[PDB]
């Protein structure tokens, strides 16, 4: 009994190191993931802003054009 | 690393040609590219403004527009008019007349792609690049207008770098021009969404200096530049010298910006043409501002101090503490250690002692306060509005930019208001 | 066997860095070469200086050690400076385009491009060693490499070497000497993040070091040069048990095992004497006694707090030169007659001891006098706390308007990162004051 005991310790202490790794690994994979998906989302936000001015030129430029 | 300067219209070719002469003479670069400077300390970073070419010459990164050639001919007549890169001179025969209008929807807009085309070759040769800085004035049509869309576009192709700007500020006090509220407004509600730094260099406190402090009676534009390129000299100091404070434009810009549209600087210079303490008094002085705005009427969000000069370090952190701990209730006490200094042992040309100041005041209102009330005069009976209707404008564009411009004044106040308790 | 890692990050952490090899190289009579006239095994040995250099067969001693930053000007003076040819060209890497004083950038944006080849040449390095104890990593908590770069690698490491043992001697931000005003964010940010992958961190507050400096050494304006060296002499006291053998030689994890008591709980405070300059010295002899007197003077402290108002939990006092039990008893006796030296009720007042007999050595042209005997106190005090209290404090001034937060969203943050590391550090806080509590 004492032996199947020690068995049950080391392998313990195995599946916690494993764990504490498993569950840094994919901390760390969900950060980096939203991060990069966050990042993304603001750039693109930004560029479809001065794409919206560029429009809006168009329409000026449009206006004018009828002005005459 | 690099930064890629364009100067845009007459005022922002006048004051970069201004800016590279100065910062030239600091760097020990002659007119025709030749370095014959004494110090190791000038060309340690001397890649962050200048190209080299071949035969170990230094060749300015910058870009030089305008929609009428005059201004960009003097400008290669000047003094290191022949330093520049030729194909970097990119101009129309059209012109602007003023109108903010024609420099951002129509002459400028044909005018736009072939200076991208020169920034685009100059970013790709670029080790780093950092981003870009911009001189022009807000009173006109083509720095105004051209510069603000140049903006926007090389903000569509490099939306992961720095845009700060020079942006020259009209007063009645220099110019007559009467649409200069209108081309200011038009300015300042494009740099409020698309410049990360913007330095405003108000014509007014430039002219009051020249004529109260500096006893001139009849200041000109040369005399109102002198301030110019002392206080651009300054701001650069960090980026163009070996040091560790604000030593690039986006630590520069993480140190100033707290608020995304809250990127209006105030300059000041000191000493206007000698100890730690008189320099920091004086650079403190409303009297030494570049921007027409008493610190006084507001607080500082936060505040770059740059000595020039050989001097006591230790004094210059004792009087920096001096006027902190003297004058705290302009400083937010929501934003702690606010007020970082840099010291460069290497002074301007001609002084042994100087110092730069760039303060995020809430006081920045009051220009923008002037430029409202100019604005809104004109704009509510409507004069000269065709200029910018008979180019496809509509109303409601100024509208709109005279409701941003109000808000940006009111979230200067918002945050001059704001509390830690 | 028993081989330790240096990981240098940041400005801050490549400095250091530098400071501490070469007076590595000082203390074991290294030439800048890398050649050890004294050193008698040829390209290899298990001698005690080999836990932190490993040796080629052209009879180079090269630190175990990795120096990242993610500009190039601060490595670049390493690859130029006086001591290049210590290092290999590899275990110097650097990248285009700093951090720019975010951690959003040095933990996202830019660490993410680099990380992958620093744990390459890690793992280069760890593949060297019959038997690798750990890590020890050198950064700023301010900076945007030293914080964000730093957090992302201690991940990376927990995931690469499992409960392997990662030390920390981090530089918390003071006034005097900082260059962001976001050093707060950076701070709370890379602590958080950090806390579960180390397991021992010796703060060095900036602050302190300047002042001991300025009174001490009489330096009227200290430079990152003057802080370096002092800072360096006390990370050479903490890792001369590591890298000299001797019979009253204590290891550092056998300190390590008094000095944690709760996973959380590792943050030492470290206390240095003698500091002085060697006018100061000049026929004036200190002893044990003095120094060891040193050791309980707040003004002597690598971080600012008053222990008089904690309690301690551990004190460890490691002597290096002419040094004795017997002196060291006395002292001790001395000492704990005479001041406020209050330990928490679970657990025993006693002092643990190590001596190495290797002297301290001095950087030539350096503001330290050479002196025959020193000491490094560690203690666990909860005082320690007061810096997490401060820092935290300036925290909260910011982010309450949301300051300078836009910069980390820009960069892909959350809000949400903000509020849970600043809980963190408030339950960090909590556990002093309950370590602190005394039993029912
Ligand atoms: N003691 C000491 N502190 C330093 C040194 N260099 C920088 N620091 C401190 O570290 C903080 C700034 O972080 P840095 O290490 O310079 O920034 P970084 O790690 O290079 O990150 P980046 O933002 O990408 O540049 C400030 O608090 C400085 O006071 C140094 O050589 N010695
Ligand atoms: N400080 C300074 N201001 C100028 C200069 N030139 C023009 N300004 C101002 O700039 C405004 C007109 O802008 P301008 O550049 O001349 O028009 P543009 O060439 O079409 O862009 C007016 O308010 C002028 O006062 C100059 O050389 N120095
Ligand atoms: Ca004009
Ligand atoms: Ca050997
Ligand atoms: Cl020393
Ligand atoms: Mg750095």
């Amino acid at each position: 009994e004492k032996r199947e005991h020690e068995r049950e310790v080391i392998q313990k202490a195995i599946e916690e190191n494993n764990n504490f790794i498993k569950m840094a690994k994919e901390k760390l994979a969900q950060k980096m993931e939203s991060n990069k998906e966050n990042r993304e989302a603001h750039l693109a936000a930004m560029l479809e802003r001065l794409q919206e001015k560029d429009k809006h030129a168009e329409e000026v430029r449009k206006n004018k054009e009828l002005k005459e | 690393r690099e930064i890629v300067h364009i100067q845009a219209g007459q005022c922002g070719n006048q004051i970069g040609a201004k800016f590279w002469e100065v910062i030239s003479d600091e760097h020990g670069i002659d007119p025709t590219g030749s370095y014959h400077g004494d110090s190791d300390l000038q060309l340690e970073r001397i890649n962050v403004y200048y190209n080299e070419a071949t035969g170990n010459k230094y060749v300015p990164r910058a870009i030089l527009v305008d929609l009428e050639p005059g201004t960009m001919d003097s400008v290669r007549s000047g003094p290191f008019g022949q330093i520049f890169r030729p194909d970097n001179f990119v101009f129309g025969q059209s012109g602007a007349g003023n109108n903010w209008a024609k420099g951002h929807y129509t002459e400028g807009a044909e005018l736009v792609d072939s200076v991208l085309d020169v920034v685009r070759k100059e970013s790709e040769s670029c080790d780093c690049l950092q981003g870009f800085q911009l001189t022009h004035s807000l009173g006109g049509g083509t720095g105004s207008g051209m510069g603000t869309l140049l903006i926007s576009k090389i903000r569509e192709e490099y939306p992961d770098r720095i845009m700060n700007t020079f942006s020259v500020m009209p007063s009645p006090k220099v110019s007559d021009t009467v649409v200069e509220p209108y081309n200011a407004t038009l300015s300042v509600h494009q740099l409020v969404e698309n410049t990360d730094e913007t330095y405003c260099i108000d014509n007014e406190a430039l002219y009051d200096i020249c004529f109260r402090t500096l006893k001139l009676t009849t200041p000109t534009y040369g005399d109102l530049n002198h301030l110019v390129s002392a206080t651009m000299s300054g701001v650069t100091t960090c980026l163009r010298f070996p040091g560790q404070l604000n030593a690039d434009l986006r630590k520069l810009a993480v140190n100033m910006v707290p608020f995304p549209r809250l990127h209006f600087f105030m300059p000041g210079f000191a000493p206007l043409t000698l100890t730690v303490p008189e320099l920091t008094q004086q650079m403190f002085d409303s009297k030494n501002m570049m921007a027409a705005c008493d610190p006084r009427h507001g607080r500082y969000l936060t505040v770059a101090a740059i000595f020039r000069g050989r001097m006591s370090m230790k004094e210059v952190d004792e009087q920096m503490l001096n006027v902190q701990n003297k004058n705290s209730s302009y400083f937010v006490e929501w934003i702690p250690n606010n007020v970082k200094t840099a010291v460069c042992d290497i002074p301007p040309r001609g002084l042994k002692m100087s110092a730069t100041f760039i303060g995020n005041s809430t006081a920045i209102q009051e220009l923008f306060k002037r430029i409202s009330e100019q604005f809104t005069a004109m704009f509510r009976r409507k004069a000269f509005l065709h200029w910018y209707t008979g180019e496809g404008m509509d109303e409601m564009e100024f509208t709109e930019a005279e409701s941003n411009m109000n808000d940006l004044v009111s979230e200067y106040q918002q945050y001059q208001d704001a509390t830690a308790d | 066997m028993r081989e330790c890692i240096s990981i240098h990050v940041g400005q801050a952490g490549v400095q250091i860095g530098n400071a501490c090899w070469e007076l590595y190289c000082l203390e074991h009579g290294i030439q800048p070469d890398g050649q050890m006239p004294s050193d008698k095994t040829i390209g290899g040995g298990d001698d005690s200086f080999n836990t932190f250099f490993s040796e080629t067969g052209a009879g180079k001693h090269v630190p175990r050690a990795v120096f990242v930053d993610l500009e190039p000007t601060v490595i670049d003076e390493v690859r130029t400076g006086t001591y290049r040819q210590l290092f290999h060209p590899e275990q110097l890497i650097t990248g285009k385009e700093d951090a720019a004083n975010n951690y959003a950038r040095g933990h996202y944006t830019i660490g993410k491009e680099i990380i992958d080849l620093v744990l390459d040449r890690i793992r280069k390095l760890a593949d060297q060693c019959t038997g690798l104890q750990g890590f020890l990593v050198f950064h700023s908590f301010g900076g945007g490499t030293g914080s964000g770069f730093t957090s992302l690698l201690m991940e990376r490491l927990s995931v690469d070497y499992g409960k392997k043992s990662k030390l920390e001697f981090s530089i918390y931000p003071a006034p005097q000497v900082s260059t962001a005003v976001v050093e707060p964010y950076n701070s709370i940010l890379t602590t958080h993040t950090t806390l579960e992958h180390s397991d021992c961190a010796f703060m060095v507050d900036n602050e302190a070091i300047y002042d001991i400096c300025r009174r001490n050494l009489d330096i009227e304006r200290p430079t990152y040069t003057n802080l370096n060296r002092l800072i360096s002499q006390i990370v050479s006291s903490i890792t001369a048990s590591l890298r000299f053998d001797g019979a009253l030689n204590v290891d550092l994890t056998e300190f390590q095992t008094n000095l944690v008591p709760y996973p959380r709980i590792h943050f030492p405070l470290a206390t240095y004497a003698p500091v002085i300059s060697a006018e100061k010295a000049y026929h004036e002899q200190l002893s044990v006694a003095e120094i060891t007197n040193a050791c309980f003077e707040p003004a002597n402290q690598m971080v600012k707090c008053d222990p008089r108002h904690g309690k301690y939990m551990a004190c460890c006092l490691l002597y290096r030169g002419d040094v004795v039990p017997k002196d060291v008893n006395a002292a001790i006796a001395t000492i704990k007659t005479k001041r406020s030296i209050q330990f928490v009720d679970w657990c025993p007042t006693g002092f643990k001891v190590g001596i190495n007999y290797q002297p301290p050595t001095v950087v030539p042209g350096g503001d330290l006098a050479k002196v025959q005997r020193a000491v490094c106190m560690l203690s666990n005090t909860t005082a320690i706390a007061e810096a997490w209290a401060r820092l935290d404090h300036k925290f909260d001034l910011m982010y309450a308007k949301r300051a300078f937060v836009h910069w980390y969203v820009g960069e892909g943050m959350e809000e949400g990162e903000f509020s849970e590391a600043r809980e963190d550090m408030a339950a960090l806080e909590k556990d002093y004051e309950e370590v602190g509590v005394d039993s029912v």
